[PDB]
């Protein structure tokens, strides 16, 4: 374990911790077909 | 064939900057003879300024561009002569630019002769008419005061705008030095054309 | 399908046992040597409403209800314990401390949830 | 009428014709990098099934037979092999095109229009106009330039208006002749220094100004107009002006009505709307028009114009990165067509 | 998630109750309905021509 | 699928939520959506989710 | 070298459609004229051939435009490369601008990797920290102040 | 969804052309903005109205997908099988009794009156008139010479929002078709308005072919025994002259 | 020779500057909200509609989203758009002042 091995790869502190978030409030689910529904509406 | 081309193309670049020639021309024949035999060719011009500059073609296989010190001591005696000189073009085989000691010599000149502009050239480019070439846009030098007025408008410093070098061959076809403007006007296929403008920065070499 | 014929024995995590299961119509030599999963449903190649679109399909809520590619699906708790220190039991809320908040306790019985009662989000 | 297989490909819905031919007629030549089957299996051989130096065609990839008759052991192997590079290259068209996009992002990101429509990073000019035209790429209507490809005679015998004998007419024309040789002059240099980029008559523009003629045209309760010598000189007078103040859509109105001087690189980026204007409000097409519906066309056009350009602010950078990065995934996916 | 056994997977998107099912006019009905442009792109042809056999063996009870 | 709340378990060092449905956390806003909320212009939507949801905070200098 | 320009390994033969304005001031699609599409590129050799049009010689090579054009014809180059990538699905002619704009800021064409990105915004270390390599990007920025 | 059985995000199938989306297993984010400021923002600038023109292709990038595509050709076309493409005044007005508009009057129509497909479009249409004529993706010179193609068929002509002639199929309905019906109506009333002309097309397509039927068989794979006689007499030509 | 540093340099508190206003009839910049400034105008007004309440809109809302929207577009905002042109090196902030009452809307409503 050290310092500066926080930083470099996709898992690190710049490209995970920093230009990406963990959020709240929201959700996910697989997507399905509706034909009843506007194109700017969602189920 | 880049002599033939040569020997047709430097008068149409001297031509280009609005120059009279000093000398009048030899045949063709006469410069490769005289290239073999010296290792080069001179070329003197007349500036609106009443300045002088002189072209120097090297050949590709001949002393100066192998041996650093038939340069220096040509470029010496070349450099402290009676004539209002304000650039000389060493025009060298593409290799030459690669070495090292060539550059060297080439530097230290200008070091030692700071009112005066020293450029070396490959051959090619002046082996055609860069200016008619049609990938080329159009090019044009712009002056001091319209860049200014330019800049002011735009609240831009000279640092700000994109560079170019001054070894670009349209700069170089145009005559244009550090520090100065070049407007293009260049195709565009969203606009049908558009005009940029550049600060001209230093020479690669 | 049938994922494994000692089922009942196992305690298996993210295991699901299709109840029905056919040989196609139009089998192989494959179901010589493997049991076949999956059933030899009724198809109609159409187009409904536009409601199986885009790799979508519609399916008959009757055929769901008896039985169709319905199966149970298992999952497994296992718990471990710190030698002398911990134990398993029915916490009590004046003596213990930092319980879950909204927690229902009250379905263990001897540590342990009996078998046969319906879990749900937040019970322990 | 009633092939459903059939009325699925030849209306666009799904499918395409070699999907048709290798169903029901035959599949041909397995071709992997615009090449036949090579011999990977000892030296002259493409299978165990097939002997050394064979001359047929099967023996490299010829699949005789289509689906609906079924393949044999040597034809299902050569389709697997084809069918295997489908597969390879769609894992590749995710992790190569990530690693191309993460690059053209990081490099293009900092490419933000100021309040100038210029694109810089941070003070630094990347462009001087943003697409050298100021618009966004949501906001273009692609449009037909009518005089581009016509001859000198029937330019003149279109677009000349005899009605009257005045100088205005001349100019009114001369001007119509020089737009359409400047975008000669250009866009046949542009087809010089490329590969195959022909030049075209039809550009992406901001405003359709045909369309908003016949529309106008339409609503309007008149019919055809009488002669009137007055209001065609007026709505030429009109246009000319428009056309002379169209670069200030550019900057604001509050220099429109001061007059003051245009850039140049502002009056480069009206080129193809004034161009587009001159020739879908030509005189010869304008007769049917009042002065009144001229100052509606000429209002509607300005409008759009200025509903077209790109906002102060927007990371024109990542934009360009993302609509240049996507289409790499198809250039992925077709790996195996190329050499 | 469903699929077929020449790779024709799908999602079950509508749920329809028996009397809302399309039938033929000897009383039978689908289970499934799938969409018919998802053959043409994949030419998963052994699909169809299960069906085509297998139509005749339920009836030949083979 | 997935659904969580406005609060839950956080990262002790980043004091983001944890990873996903089995830690009981959030869902990631990658490096990839940050490019195309950048790219609509939807800065304040990036403060709601990047800041608000996940782990903003205030930092003091002098 | 024997018979042949350096750097060309095939010269094929190709149909190409270009237009050309009449005597009676049509614009004419001619088809059947005939250029050079070779295999290899080297512009100085071509340009010194006697059969070859000096001043409409089209390299696929940004580098080799670069070397003797210069900037703006190199800024028109990786324009119509890209486009040529792209295929016919292409994107918008000014999200190909916004590339060849970048690449062509400084004078010199500079690349979409870690080193172009130092020539174009070096003091921006945070930009470049986050690309490739954290750990070098800081140390250098330490040193430098 | 009131229904709780419902688990999966639903869409329509012509939303798919922005996320590059199927229904073959895909999972999709969905989050809520709850500020006030995030909420104003998503209304005004990141609705998906504002990218029914794409910013890469600066074309249109939703349409009608495999089955109003193949639906609206086979509501606009000219013949059936059963002779003229005609329809009563009851199953005319059964097409728009899901499109979610104002319902047309048809009350100038006996109960035996019959109106084809370019007449239930045209109703349609006239709420957003544009101008369109192009050649449909029906008409190929590659079919031609083996297909005896209709004339009021191979050329599609709207003005003024009434189709006067021409099948609808994937060059005027069709995603990501330029120049197309939906990119008209965009250039002309916005791109919601857009938008609901997709919807609405839709329900016309889809209620026609809810009783004019459309399925593929084995058999519309099968060459007769005459012509498979004649491809293998094709594929022996070309061994032949390999 | 060079010294050492001097507490002339060294300092990291940059120098205050002085806003300076562009005259309205000097302005350079559009005279029609973009789409970005007209979204940042409403948001910003309807957080502060959710934290005061007043306004002087004629018409009832239930949200302060719509009551900002009709603000905006019956020319009743009480916002002002600053576009910041340059930070001179001698320390000015020369900046636009624009009134979106008086501005071109591109929303729609
Ligand atoms: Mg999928």
């Amino acid at each position: 374990p050290s310092i500066m091995r926080r930083l470099p790869r996709k898992e690190g502190r710049i490209r995970k911790s920093l230009l990406g978030s963990q959020v709240w409030s929201i959700s996910r689910s697989t997507i399905c077909g509706n034909s009843d529904l506007h194109l700017d509406e969602v189920g | 064939m880049a002599m033939q081309k040569l020997f047709t193309y430097i008068y149409e670049f001297i031509e280009y900057r609005k120059m009279v020639l000093l000398e009048e021309k030899v045949p063709y024949d006469k410069f490769v003879q005289m290239v073999l035999n010296t290792g080069f060719f001179r070329i003197n011009a007349e500036t609106l300024n009443h300045g002088i500059v002189s072209v120097f073609i090297f050949g590709a296989n001949g002393k100066y561009v192998h041996h650093g010190g038939d340069m220096r001591t040509l470029l010496t005696n070349t450099l402290n002569e009676k004539k209002h000189y304000e650039e000389l073009i060493l025009i060298v085989d593409k290799p030459v630019l690669s070495k090292k000691n060539i550059l060297d010599i080439i530097v230290e000149q200008r070091a030692a002769n700071p009112t005066i502009v020293i450029n070396i050239y490959p051959y090619h480019l002046f082996c055609i008419n860069i200016p008619k070439v049609s990938a080329i846009p159009k090019h044009k030098l712009i002056t001091q005061e319209e860049a200014q007025e330019f800049l002011g408008r735009e609240y831009l410093q000279p640092q700000d705008l994109m560079q170019i070098s001054a070894s670009d061959p349209p700069v170089v076809w145009l005559g244009g030095r550090p520090g100065d403007f070049v407007q293009i006007e260049r195709p565009s296929e969203t606009a049908m054309h558009a005009v940029v403008i550049r600060f001209i920065t230093k020479s690669k070499i | 399908g049938w994922y494994c014929f000692s089922w009942p024995y196992r305690v298996d995590m993210n295991r699901f046992f299709q109840f029905y299961n056919e040989m196609p119509l139009v089998k192989t030599i494959a179901h010589n040597y493997v049991i076949p999963n999956g059933l030899n449903t009724i198809v109609a190649y159409m187009i409904y409403g536009g409601y199986n679109q885009e790799d979508s399909v519609i399916v008959s809520q009757s055929f769901i209800d008896r039985g169709g590619f319905a199966g149970t699906f298992y999952r497994e708790e296992k718990v471990e314990l710190e030698s002398d220190i911990e134990s398993f039991g029915k916490p009590d809320p004046l003596i213990t401390k930092n319980l879950k908040p909204g927690a229902n306790y009250e379905k263990l019985v001897d540590g342990f949830v009996p078998v046969g009662t319906v879990v749900k989000k937040g019970d322990i | 009428e009633t092939n459903g297989l059939f009325q699925m490909v030849a209306t666009g819905a799904k499918g395409s014709n070699p999907n048709m031919i290798h169903i029901m007629a035959g599949i041909g030549q397995i071709e992997i990098n615009t090449q036949r089957i090579q011999p990977q299996f000892s030296f002259g051989r493409t299978l165990v099934y097939y002997p050394r130096f064979a001359l047929e065609a099967q023996a490299y990839g010829f699949i005789c037979n289509s689906y609906i008759a079924g393949l044999t052991s040597p034809e299902f192997i050569f389709g697997e092999m084809n069918g295997r590079f489908d597969l390879i290259n769609k894992a590749l068209s995710t992790s190569s095109t990530g690693y191309a996009n993460r690059k053209a992002i990081f490099g293009l990101q900092s490419c933000i229009v100021d309040y100038y429509r210029r694109v810089s990073i941070d003070t630094r000019l990347v462009q001087q106009l943003y697409g050298e035209d100021g618009l966004d790429a949501r906001q273009l209507e692609t449009v037909r330039f009518e005089t581009i490809m016509l001859s000198d005679q029937e330019l003149e015998d279109k677009f000349k208006y005899t009605g009257i004998q005045s100088p205005l007419f001349e100019e009114e024309f001369s001007r119509l002749k020089k737009d359409r040789d400047k975008y000669r002059q250009i866009f046949l240099n542009v087809e010089n220094f490329n590969f195959s980029q022909l030049l075209t008559d039809v550009r992406q523009v901001p405003v359709n100004v045909a369309s908003i003629v016949k529309n106008i045209l339409l609503s309007s309760t008149s019919g055809v107009l009488p002669f009137d010598e007055k209001s065609i000189l007026q709505k030429y007078a009109m246009v000319k002006t428009f056309c002379k103040n169209l670069p200030y859509v550019f900057i604001n109105n509050i220099q429109e009505r001061l007059q003051t001087p245009i850039p140049v690189y502002l009056k480069r980026a009206a080129s193809l709307m004034r161009m587009l204007i001159r020739i879908e409000l030509a005189t010869v097409k304008t007769l049917n028009i009042t002065c009144e519906q001229m100052s509606a066309i000429l209002d509607l056009i300005r409008l759009q114009y200025t509903q077209s350009l790109i906002n102060y602010g927007e990371a024109v950078g990542i934009l360009a990165a993302q609509s240049v990065s996507e289409p790499l995934t198809q250039y992925m996916l077709d790996s195996h067509h190329r050499s | 998630k469903m699929s077929s056994r020449s790779g024709n997977k799908g999602i079950a998107a509508l749920a329809l109750p028996t009397s809302d099912m399309p039938f033929t006019e000897d009383g039978l009905q689908p289970d499934l309905i799938v969409n018919p442009h998802s053959h043409p792109s994949r030419m998963t042809n052994g699909q169809m021509i299960e069906t085509t056999v297998g139509l005749a063996n339920a009836l030949q009870g083979v | 699928r997935y659904a969580v709340a406005s609060y839950g378990p956080t990262d002790a060092l980043t004091g983001q939520p944890l990873d996903g449905k089995r830690s009981h956390g959030g869902l990631r806003l990658g490096e990839m959506e940050h490019w195309v909320l950048t790219a609509q212009g939807a800065m304040q939507t990036i403060i709601e989710k990047s800041h608000d949801d996940s782990d903003g905070c205030i930092s003091y200098i002098c | 070298t024997i018979r042949g320009i350096p750097g060309i390994k095939n010269a094929n033969v190709v149909k190409l459609m270009r237009h050309r304005v009449d005597a009676q001031g049509k614009l004419v699609r001619l088809d059947n004229i005939y250029a050079i599409k070779t295999n290899g590129t080297n512009i100085f050799g071509a340009m010194l051939d006697d059969n070859i049009d000096p001043y409409t010689i089209v390299s696929s090579s940004i580098g080799d435009t670069m070397e003797l054009y210069g900037i703006e014809a190199a800024r028109q180059k990786i324009i119509s490369e890209i486009r040529t990538v792209m295929g016919d699905k292409g994107p918008n002619h000014r999200h190909l601008l916004m590339y060849a704009d970048l690449m062509t800021r400084t004078g010199q064409v500079t690349s979409l990797e870690k080193a172009g990105l130092n020539a174009r915004e070096p003091s921006n270390v945070l930009l470049r920290m986050a690309l490739s390599s954290p750990v070098q990007v800081l140390t250098d920025a330490a040193v430098d102040s | 969804l009131e229904n709780p059985k419902i688990s999966t995000f639903q869409m329509n199938v012509s939303a798919c052309a922005w996320y590059n989306a199927d229904f073959d297993g895909d999972q999709m984010n969905l989050w809520v903005p709850w500020s006030v400021m995030s909420r104003v923002e998503a209304e005004l600038l990141c609705s998906v109205r504002n990218w029914f023109i794409s910013t890469k292709s600066s074309g249109p990038v939703n349409g009608q997908v495999q089955d109003s595509t193949v639906g609206s050709f086979l509501l606009t076309r000219t013949n059936t099988p059963m002779g003229k493409n005609v329809m009563n005044k009851l199953h005319a007005m059964g097409l728009f009794q899901t499109t979610q508009t104002d319902p047309p009057c048809f009350a100038n129509y006996s109960p035996t009156d019959l109106l084809d497909g370019k007449s239930v479009v045209s109703m349609l249409l006239r709420q957003t008139p544009i101008n369109y004529q192009r050649a449909p993706t029906w008409y190929s010179e590659v079919y031609a010479p083996y297909m005896h193609y209709n004339k009021q068929d191979i050329s599609t002509q709207i003005r003024n929002g009434e189709l006067i002639e021409g099948v609808l199929d994937k060059k005027a309905v069709g995603a990501g078709s330029s120049g197309g019906i939906y990119h008209l109506i965009s250039r002309r009333y916005g791109p919601q308005q857009a938008l609901k002309m997709i919807f609405a097309t839709q329900q016309l397509a889809l209620n026609y072919v809810r009783n004019a039927g459309f399925t593929v068989s084995t058999a519309d794979m099968l060459l007769t025994p005459e012509a498979h006689q004649e491809v293998q007499e094709i594929i022996n030509e070309l061994l032949l002259e390999s | 020779i060079v010294e050492s540093p001097s507490i002339c340099e060294g300092f990291v508190q940059a120098s205050s500057q002085t806003l300076v206003i562009i005259p309205d009839n000097e302005r350079i910049t559009s005279n029609v909200l973009t789409t970005f400034e007209a979204t940042r105008l409403v948001a910003v007004r309807a957080q502060q509609l959710a934290i005061n309440g007043s306004t002087m809109l004629k018409k009832k809302y239930s949200s302060p989203i719509d009551i900002a929207k009709q603000e905006l577009f019956n020319r009743k905002i009480p916002l002002l758009v600053m576009r910041c042109i340059k930070v001179t090196p001698e320390g000015q902030k020369i900046v636009e002042i624009w009134n979106p009452r008086e501005m071109g809307i591109p929303l729609l409503d």
